[PDB]
RNA sequence: AUAUAACGGAAGGUACGCCGGGGAAGGUCAGAUAAUAUUGGGAGUUCUAAUCCUCGGAUUGUAUCACUCCGGCUCAUUACUCCCUUGUUAUUGAACAAGAU
RNA sequence: UUCGUUGACUGUGUUUACCACGGGGAAUUAGAACAGAAUAUCAAGAAAAA
RNA sequence: GUUACUAAACAGGCCAGGCCGACAAGAAAAAAAAAAAAAAAAAAA
């Protein structure tokens, strides 16, 4: 037979009760529409002149010195790009397949029933992996509140990460299993 | 690209005009024997399974016979219960719309005595068959035999040297001559 | 056909061979503008048609038709 | 038991689409002449049909397109036709000209001609033009006499009468 | 080797196909690398090579051999490319050659013999040897054209499911010099000049693709509109 | 659907005057 | 498993107009076609399933991650795509102003908006995803360090310290790294496109030749064997002359008589262009 | 707003009938079909042609089926070696007799 | 952008493609003018020495 | 200069006569990405 994806509400459990639950929603809401000051009326106003007028010059000095110090890496990566797109076309016509198809390419798939291995990033390569526990440490405790809802928050979307890598059969089921199903 | 038993073309059932035959667009050429149509007409899926049968039967189970052509073409007929003018006719039978030129039938075994020109080809089969077309046949056999191959050119040219050899040995023996 | 590569260079900078149409177009200046007259292979032949636009550049340059307008 | 088809005697379709050109090369229009008739129906297999219908032909310039995809003068002129390489397709142009005699020696100007791009076709159609309306040009034999009179009061008057007093002609130039 | 002299005179300048056929002659335009120039062969003696088998229609040899015109002072040596003739009787209507020139690649469709069939194992053990090209494609540079290609099938056994002789075993016929050689899009290890296997025994196969219904072509060449029809079963 | 002109001629060229078929000028 | 015989998922219902039942309104040309307009599909009209958690939550979810992350993340990474996409050569230091002679400007990102006269407004507009579009890419590349690390971190618990501390040269890293693993390559898509094309990179003309050594006279010699000229000629630069014979057939003479020399449709169609790499000059 | 979708906008019988006007067993065609042979097949102890049945194609032909004002009696005329009668001694699966083509 | 807006206007001018006529109505022009009201869009921003 | 109109037969078949005050009119603006992977939300503006 042919099979077709799916997830059931079984193996995602959690995320269903913590949208299903209103104060968690609540929660959720407030953080996606924070601050949740009103809006409506004239006299609504969740700063004032000065403050605002301080906001906005800290904004426009954060602004002028990091575009004054990104400037140099842009005009490297622009030299950079300029010698890689050289050195491409400098590649002979044998090569030039090979040398266009970025790091993950892939063989198509085949739906049976250069590419010497799959593409695999080094997990010890990711940012955050290299300076976690340096930018952990340098955290503040608003930040350290803000990491540990980002982490909770994505374990919540994705209950099954470590499930699918293990037993990625239970999300793949039949035709005519599939599409007999209500919405 | 190995040999095959090709499945034949399916009869469409969709009424389609009377229609003319058009001519061929040349001669069809193929090595064996063959079975070539003389006169355009078009020859019905029944005669065209009379044929295959007897070619069949007189040329043996060893032998095998290609039919080139099949009846795919529908052909209409009223039926006795129905009045003029009520539209076209109910499909009747199926027909191949065979033109001059056009093979019916061929065997591809290549002639095997090349060396033996005096024995012209047994179109057995095809004078069976022959008679009972809706369409006047021509046989053909092509073995891709060539004149420069040819073995009777050589038995001549060897008896022309023999006769040569005879007649100058006689004169010899006879001593009219320098 | 078979033709010589010598045929498609232009003896003139206002005759001009277009491999498009196959045809040699003469240029020239009228009512203060600039026009192109086409000679088509397909009409003329091969020889005729570039002699018939050597023939025309002629006839312009007798009428004048070659200078540039002025403003 | 035949089933007989609508369109059968006598309620058959009376008036034929008639798509196509409505003016041939080097004929003479004005703003609102309609060039070319096409419809917005499109038939269901149209890459495997054949008649000339199905496969409509595309403004150029100096004409624009109808709300059933008509093609329509907007300049006095003459009409000319290109084919679009590229494309397949045919290209409708009016080059701008007041009235006046259709020359044998100027009939080189309306030849239908290939082209690639529409940047090319403005080129030829520039290049084929007689003159441009800021410098205009010595009119060999133009009309003198007031225009045909309406269809409704008369189909059949007659071209530039005689008998008629002459009239400025102030409008083949917009 | 298969080279032909042959004795032309001119297609004259208002004569017409039809006058010089009505005369006993077959008109031929000589084309390519050169001028178009028209001639008139007889008939009798262009049909003998053009038919040289007496129960056979045109031979693949017509297309594949150097024809030697001699018209006045000058000697065409080309390779019949357009041959005109009737379906059915051997006649010759209308011929066009392309001249071949020493060192440009001439296109020619050589023809492949098997004059040693009684020497097959195979064909003498009862099964069917067939000859499945008739003519191989090859790209000729040399002053002459390779001769047929002689098929030796003495060594040709049979083994379930078939046995077959392929353009790789013909390789060593071509030209030492290297004036001609096989299509490169050829495959020599699996194109295949000649089979042997047994009758009723071969596998099923649908029909091609690129199969064309014979019984739905007008006499423009074009498809029916049938056989557009969602419901054409070919 | 187009009738497409026939070319090569059957007989002699053609030939078109004016008028019913009479003795005319010559 | 991983590996599994999947089937293809059914095609998803594109509205219509309930109108203009006797019409073919899927012609095969281009948008937007002079003389064959296309007819459009209000988006009123097109299917969409009723809102739950499987399409709604997910979303807000992956909304409130992007707001831990900061929009200004987002606003970056856009910032830097559209600037790397056309400062790809080197350019010459712009400055914002006729006069600063001290601030630069950052990017090309300036030419263009200025040119374009791009909303300020607009840019934090799109960075905030009001579309279902943008959060689906959000949630698949989302991470700052997308250019480098693809859709790696999709997953990752300790994504956001690259939103909140990933600067400076680690940014430069990022782009250094992406700017060599992008494709290159030509895209085959049927879709209608209105943007700039991507760069497809240019091709040599040359291939290369391989050589071997040959101690009989102690220099390097070509593999491949020498064939005539013309032969040589035929298999470098193509089939030579401007016509020739159709390739010969390469399967065996069907049994069976077919109509090959009849075209596939009575009219063809126009030809298509090269959507493939150009040459080097 | 309105009915015109018959979309330039719905009762029947007459063999009691009447008036005005106009007329379908042929002539023609040849699908089935008829005659003659012929091809393939099946019967005939054995045997394709003593003889019988059937199929396809060919030529010829119109018994049956698909342009007027039934049957019988009386009188008939013409074609077909045709139902009996002829070819001693054609062929025969012809002893003879009675028969068959 | 998650962007405005209601020209899906009020009138003067008998000229125009098509053509039995009617329904300029398979669905033609800026009749390029004139008298009112409305909606959207401006342009410019040049010159960085030794 | 210039080749284009054109479906007659109780011929081989088609018809849904309808939608929209606006993500359906619509200024300006924007707009759909090879292969593979992640996700299993029918998703370009
Ligand atoms: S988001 Fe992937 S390493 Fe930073």
């Amino acid at each position: 037979t042919r099979y077709l994806p799916f997830v059931p509400t079984s193996l995602v459990h959690e995320t269903t009760s913590f949208l299903h639950d209103a104060t968690k929603l609540r929660a959720l809401l407030a953080l996606i529409f924070s601050p949740c000051k009103p809006e409506a009326s004239v006299a609504d106003e969740l700063a004032s002149p000065a403050a605002r007028l301080e906001f906005q010059q800290e904004k426009e000095r954060y602004h002028a010195i990091r575009d004054q110090h990104t400037d140099c890496y842009r005009r490297h990566e622009s030299a950079a790009a300029a010698s890689m797109w050289r050195a491409i076309e400098a590649l002979p016509s044998d090569l030039y397949e090979e040398a266009v198809q970025s790091v993950t390419f892939a063989p198509p798939y085949e739906n049976e029933p250069f590419y010497h291995e799959r593409f695999a990033f080094p997990r010890a390569l990711m940012f955050h992996e290299m300076y976690g526990e340096q930018i952990f440490q340098s955290l503040s405790q608003l930040e350290r509140r803000k990491l540990q809802v980002f982490m909770n928050l994505m374990h919540v979307r994705y209950p099954h990460a470590e499930l699918k890598r293990d037993k990625p059969a239970l999300f793949w089921l039949p035709e005519r299993q599939v599409l007999s199903r209500q919405r | 690209m190995p040999p095959f038993r090709f499945k034949a073309p399916q009869e469409v059932r969709i009424k389609v005009p009377i229609g003319r035959i058009p001519p061929a667009v040349g001669p069809e050429i193929r090595l064996g024997k063959s079975i070539v149509a003389v006169a355009p007409h078009r020859v019905t899926a029944e005669q065209l399974e009379d044929a295959r049968r007897v070619l069949r039967r007189v040329l043996g189970r060893s032998k095998e016979v290609h039919q080139n052509v099949h009846a795919t073409y529908a052909v209409t007929r009223k039926p006795e219960g129905t009045k003029m003018g009520q539209g076209k006719g109910s499909i009747d039978r199926f027909v191949a719309r065979v033109p001059a030129g056009r093979i019916l039938f061929h065997i591809p075994q290549i002639n095997p005595f090349h060396p033996f020109p005096e024995v012209e080809p047994n179109f057995a089969a095809f004078k069976a068959i022959a008679p009972r077309l809706p369409v006047p046949v021509v046989f053909r056999e092509q073995n891709n035999f060539f004149q420069m191959h040819s073995v009777k050119d050589l038995i001549r040219k060897r008896q022309a040297e023999e006769r040569e050899n005879r007649e100058k040995t006689a004169r010899d023996k006879l001593g009219g001559f320098h | 056909v078979s033709i010589h590569p010598s045929y498609f260079e232009s003896p003139h900078p206002f005759v001009i061979w277009e491999p498009l149409n196959e045809a040699w177009e003469v240029y020239f200046y009228e009512n203060l503008k600039k026009s192109a007259k086409p000679f088509p292979v397909k009409k003329f032949g091969i020889a005729r048609a570039k002699r018939e636009a050597l023939l025309f550049l002629e006839q312009m340059k007798l009428e004048g038709k070659l200078e540039k307008p002025t403003f | 038991s035949y089933r007989r088809p609508s369109r059968a005697s006598p309620t058959g379709q009376a008036r034929k689409p008639h798509v196509g050109v409505r003016r041939l090369a080097a004929e003479y229009v004005w703003p609102g002449v309609v060039l070319v008739k096409q419809r917005k129906v499109i038939a269901f297999n149209v890459e495997t049909k054949r008649r000339n219908r199905h496969f409509k032909l595309y403004p150029g310039e100096n004409v624009k397109v109808s709300k059933v995809t008509n093609l329509v003068a907007l300049c006095h002129g003459r009409v000319k036709f290109t084919h679009d390489v590229s494309r397949d397709v045919l290209v409708v142009n009016v080059l701008p000209e007041r009235r006046e005699e259709l020359l044998r020696e100027d009939l080189w100007r309306y030849r239908t001609e290939h082209v690639r791009s529409m940047e090319e076709n403005r080129h030829i159609c520039f290049l084929r033009r007689k003159a441009v309306r800021m410098f205009g040009k010595e009119l060999v034999n133009p009309p003198t006499k007031p225009p045909l009179r309406p269809f409704y009061f008369t189909k059949y008057d007659s071209w530039e009468n005689p008998a008629l007093p002459d009239v400025p002609q102030l409008d083949d130039d917009m | 080797s298969s080279a032909v002299d042959v004795a032309c005179k001119p297609w004259k300048r208002f004569v017409r196909k039809e006058d010089i056929q009505r005369a006993g002659y077959v008109p031929c335009i000589v084309e390519k690398y050169g001028i178009e120039r028209r001639l008139a062969i007889h008939r009798d003696t262009l049909e003998a090579l053009a038919f040289d088998e007496q129960h056979g229609h045109l031979s693949y040899l017509f297309q594949a051999r150097l024809f030697r015109l001699r018209i006045g002072n000058w000697i065409e040596e080309c390779i019949p490319t357009f041959v005109q003739a009737d379906p059915v009787a051997r006649r010759l209507y209308f011929v066009k050659f392309e001249r071949h020139v020493a060192g440009k690649i001439s296109e020619v469709d050589i023809p492949t013999t098997m004059v040693g069939l009684l020497a097959c194992p195979a064909y003498q053990r009862g099964y069917h040897v067939e000859l499945v090209m008739p003519t191989i494609r090859c790209q000729c540079v040399g002053a002459e054209i390779p001769p047929p290609f002689f098929v030796d099938v003495s060594r040709l056994h049979y083994s379930p499911p078939y046995t077959a002789i392929t353009l790789q075993d013909l390789q060593h016929l071509l030209p030492a010099d290297g004036s001609a050689r096989f299509h490169p899009s050829y495959d020599a290890a699996t194109q295949e000049v000649a089979w042997a296997y047994e009758v009723g025994s071969l596998p099923d196969a649908p029909l091609p693709a690129d199969y064309v219904d014979p019984n739905f072509v007008d006499r423009k060449g074009q498809k029916m509109d049938v056989c557009f029809r969602n419901h054409f079963p070919n | 659907l187009q009738i497409y002109p026939q070319r090569r001629v059957i007989g002699h060229r053609i030939e078109i005057f004016r008028g019913k078929h009479r003795r005319r000028r010559m | 498993p991983f590996k599994i015989f999947k089937a293809s998922p059914p095609p998803a219902p594109t509205g219509r107009k309930p109108t203009g039942y006797r019409g073919n309104h899927w012609h095969k040309k281009v948008l937007y076609d002079p003389v064959y307009p296309t007819t459009k599909v209000p988006a009123a009209l097109v299917p969409r399933y009723p809102i739950d958690w499987r399409n709604g939550g997910r979303a807000l979810l992956i909304a409130a991650l992007s707001k831990l992350e900061g929009a200004s993340a987002l606003q970056r990474r856009i910032f830097l795509r559209e600037n790397s996409r056309e400062s790809q050569v080197p350019q010459t230091p712009l400055s914002p102003f006729q006069t600063g002679s001290s601030a630069s400007g950052g990017g090309a990102y300036l030419v263009s908006s200025l040119g374009r006269k791009r909303s300020y407004v607009g840019r934090i507009a799109v960075s905030l995803m009001p579309r279902h579009r943008q959060i689906a890419d959000y949630q698949r590349v989302g991470g700052f360090c997308s250019p480098r690390c693809f859709s790696e971190c999709s997953k990752e618990l300790r994504r956001c310290l690259c939103a909140w501390r990933c600067t400076g040269f680690h940014e430069h890293v990022v782009q250094m790294d992406g700017m060599l693993g992008e494709y290159k390559g030509e895209v085959k898509t049927e879709k209608p496109l209105f943007s700039v094309l991507r760069r497809q990179a240019r091709r040599n003309a040359d291939p290369s030749e391989g050589v071997a050594f040959c101690a009989e006279s102690a220099k390097f010699k070509s593999v491949r064997r020498a064939q005539h000229p013309a032969f040589e000629a035929f298999d470098r630069q193509g089939p030579d002359g401007p016509s020739q014979k159709p390739a010969p057939r390469k399967e065996p003479p069907l049994p069976f008589y077919s109509a090959s020399h009849v075209p596939n449709v009575p009219r063809p169609p126009p030809p298509q262009p090269y959507t493939g790499p150009l040459k080097v000059r």
